[PDB]
RNA sequence: GGCGCCCUGGAAUGGGUUCGCCCCGAGAGAGGGGCCCGUGCCUUGGAAAGCGUCGCGGUUCCGGCGGCGUCCGGUGAGCUCUCGCUGGCCCUUGAAAAUCCGGGGGAGAGGGUGUAAAUCUCGCGCCGGGCCGUACCCAUAUCCGCAGCAGGUCUCCAAG
RNA sequence: CCGAGGGGCUCUCGCUUCUGGCGCCAAGCGCCCGCCCGGCCGGGCGCGACCCGCUCCGGGGACAGUGCCAGGUGGGGAGU
């Protein structure tokens, strides 16, 4: 609808029950969840592979 | 002290209250436009007369500085009657015409009788 | 007695530029502690198009180091970038295409566009579509390097002039003919009010120093001194030679 | 104990947002601030003439506190005690008609225009002179003049402080004419400590130029070139 | 009507589709679902009013009184309007802002129970919405051209 | 440099680079009052986030500029 009529509706007709409800497209939510997961873990991998490098040089 | 911003914005200083020690006009001027000066005279043409019995509305001609809240109390306090709604108009002789509709508790054809027409 | 077309363009009434639908002044980000001492990670969001410019622009967002905010810059889009590319900016940025890093750190013979002509200027030299500048011959004491501008004029500049690596996107733009008068109307509709250029011979002696006569001729020599007054500088201004070219330039 | 954890913030480039640090140098001042600060620099950078440079050589605070202790009981008359002083003269004249009740009320004078009259008549015995006169030509002649009439002078720090002696704001000079003879021995105590420092040194304090030191960011690169010249030789 | 939305599953002997294209292992075809627009139809409004027609009252106010009707279908490169899908063009990329909304965060807040708190963008209910314009012409006669001047003057609607 | 557990003629800095993600409004430590009779709440300060200093940081710099005068040039313009 128009912008000012969004004041008349209720927030059941304006978003979706996911996180990032009426903002994101649900398939980049699916990718933002995987993108945050797979690269917070590799900064644990790159931390510990660096951490065993001072101790065995 | 530390200055966490590179902006030096000027301090909020104290602003006193204007409490003067003599009035500048010595007396509140009176309202020239009161509830008599609002409503000059009623309009008694043929079209206004058949809007009295047909529509429960009586018609005046009102001073042009008067809005509809001022009219609605001015007919209520002069003529001791309830007013439903008011519709104004500037008729091109230059004076404001007001179409005062009454509440259905009252009648227009006898309130017009006690004001003369 | 009447003033001429070349004089009226400085008054700026109907000759002001058409700056409505442009997307902004495309300038590199202002330098601070991050670009003096490290690198900053910025991701290019989009590739946009200024009307009246033939280089495309690229808008990059950067995580703001001082307030929790993101803020958006506009760079001249160096060629070969794509959206969703991380663009690194600072002294210790790694020498890749599209990254921007001071000319004292990149080695000689690299290819640079949009370089600052003085440190902090947010990018002035070699900006138009297809151009590039080459760095040569650093000087580590009295820190100052020279470059090779798109006119072939080599110019010694400061060593900390920040500059984006690569050549400007939109190259080859002048290879296609305009090919008709109507597409030259649309070319200059977006830029200025300069396109239909009436020959000064074709007009009356009030309006140009060459016009008049019963034959369309110049009459007087067309090459003028440089201290000629305003309204007499028409024609070939302060020419070192004329005629069809022999060689390339052969004079510094 | 159960759950609480350290979770520090990396504050290098490209990590967590920098905290609210001091920034009291890098802050855009008003143009009355940096006008007020750049001339304190610019008295230190120009070649200051020795006539202006008589100042910046003031008293040390141990002497200056002894001096204000001496000048404290020679305080001038205020309008509060001027009311009663004209009473006590008039109630006793109404009762006894004293031919001379007080032979010597002593006091210190105030004012440049009054002091200059005392020094060139040699009536003053010690001339306290201020430091921070805003048109410094109001005072610049007076150290050169107390040498010639031989009156001892001392530059004190701060024209606000000797202004409070005379119940005013700034008073730029005071003078000592008639001290009490029982307390001459405190005025004579520090007067050789003073005309050691000002009057006897006049051949040298008139020669001493001022200012002309480069800023610390530019004298540091002077030293770094000299250490490179020092590393060249050895 | 549309979906560049989802699930199962995996396609070459390639297939599916358009007027044109286009589409598919980054998931075709096929099967089942989901949201969006729903200006179309039914329903509430709503038959009481509107009109058509027949008939009888009332000097007069009469938004009189009553009978019956206001029904089925078809077709289209039709015309106008509108919504959508898809392309083409450009050294042409085809406005700003107020306003309104959704999300990310989680400082805080709330009654403490076999009782009810903070809060509520749900369903009702209550009061108010001032001021200025509003007639008429819009022109071979209400405008401008000295005039009821073959001139000039911006648009929307449109049948056989 | 030499060399013995080590010193420093000399130094470099360092804490973010496979990916269209996130990031602020302190965790933690040390202390101190009102608070519990060697225990519990309610607040504040410091470190974390180094100290000092004369320009905000750069680039120019006694030139450029500007003021007055002097000489060139001057149908750009004026008058005839
Ligand atoms: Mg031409």
């Amino acid at each position: 609808v128009r912008p000012k009529v969004l004041m008349r509706l209720s927030k059941t007709k304006k978003h979706v029950s996911r996180a990032y409800g009426g903002s994101m497209c649900a398939k980049c939510v699916r990718d933002r969840i995987k993108r945050a997961f797979l690269i917070e873990e590799q900064k644990i991998v790159v931390k510990v592979l660096k951490a065993q490098a001072q101790s065995q040089k | 002290k530390i200055r966490t911003s590179p902006t030096f914005r000027r301090p909020k200083t104290l602003r006193l209250r204007r409490q003067p020690k003599y009035p500048r006009k010595s007396a509140p001027r009176r309202n020239k436009l009161d509830h008599y000066a609002i409503i000059k005279f009623p309009l008694t043409t043929e079209s206004a007369m058949k809007k009295i019995e047909d529509n429960n509305t009586l018609v005046f001609i009102v001073d042009v500085k008067a809005n509809k809240h001022q009219i609605k109390q001015a007919v209520k306090k002069l003529y001791d009657i309830d007013v439903a709604k008011v519709n104004t108009l500037i008729r091109p002789d230059g004076e404001k015409k007001a179409y005062v509709r009454l509440a259905p508790d009252y009648d227009a054809l006898d309130v017009a009788n006690k004001i003369g027409i | 007695g009447r003033v001429i077309r070349g004089q009226r363009k400085g008054a700026g009434s109907v000759f002001r530029a058409h700056v409505k639908h442009r997307k902004g002044a495309a300038r590199l980000r202002a330098v601070d502690f991050a670009e003096r001492h490290g690198y900053i990670k910025g991701i290019v969001k989009d590739i946009i198009h200024d009307p009246g410019r033939g280089a495309p622009l690229a808008k990059v967002v950067f995580r703001d180091p001082y307030r929790f905010k993101k803020r958006t810059e506009l760079f001249i889009a160096a060629e070969g970038i794509h959206t969703g590319q991380f663009v690194y900016c600072g002294k210790k940025a790694q020498l890749n295409i599209g990254n921007v890093l001071p000319v004292g750190t990149m080695p000689e013979g690299t290819i640079v566009c949009c370089l600052e002509e003085k440190p902090g200027d947010r990018g002035k030299l070699a900006r138009a579509s297809g151009n590039y500048a080459t760095v040569i011959s650093h000087n580590p004491e009295t820190k100052k390097t020279r470059v090779k501008l798109p006119s072939g004029s080599k110019k010694v500049i400061s060593s900390a002039n920040r500059a984006v690596v690569g050549v400007v996107a939109g190259g080859g733009r002048i290879d296609k003919p305009i090919l008709k008068a109507g597409r030259a109307y649309h070319k200059y509709k977006a830029k200025r009010n300069c396109w239909p250029r009436v020959r000064g011979v074709a007009m009356n002696p009030v309006e140009h120093p060459f016009g008049g006569g019963n034959h369309q001729h110049i009459g007087k020599p067309s090459t003028i001194r440089r201290d000629a007054p305003a309204g007499r500088k028409v024609g070939l201004i302060a020419a070192r030679r004329t005629g069809r070219l022999r060689g390339t330039k052969t004079v510094q | 104990n159960p759950l609480f954890e350290k979770r520090p913030k990396n504050f290098g480039i490209g990590q967590d947002i920098q905290p609210k640090r001091d920034l009291t140098r890098f802050v855009k001042w008003p143009r009355y601030i940096r006008l007020q600060r750049q001339r304190a620099i610019l008295y230190k950078r120009l070649k200051v003439p020795p006539a202006i440079n008589q100042f910046t050589q003031a008293l040390d605070r141990q002497t200056a506190t002894q001096l204000l202790k001496l000048a404290h009981k020679y305080r001038p008359e205020t309008k509060q005690e001027k009311k009663q002083r004209l009473l006590a003269r008039a109630e006793k004249k109404a009762a006894g008609k004293g031919d001379v009740p007080t032979k010597r009320p002593p006091v210190l004078r105030a004012g440049v225009n009054t002091v200059t009259t005392l020094v060139e008549n040699k009536k003053a015995q010690l001339v306290v002179i201020a430091h921070d006169v805003d048109p410094i030509e109001l005072v610049v002649f007076l150290p050169a003049l107390c040498r010639k009439m031989g009156v001892p002078y001392c530059i004190i720090k701060g024209k606000a402080r000797l202004g409070r002696l005379v119940h005013r704001k700034t008073c730029t000079t005071v003078a000592f004419t008639q001290v009490n003879s029982e307390d001459k021995g405190a005025l004579a105590k520090l007067v050789e400590a003073i005309r050691t420092n000002y009057n006897d040194r006049y051949d040298e304090i008139r020669r001493h130029w001022g200012g002309n030191v480069l800023g610390p960011k530019s004298v540091a690169r002077i030293a770094k070139l000299e250490k490179a010249k020092a590393k060249e030789l050895a």
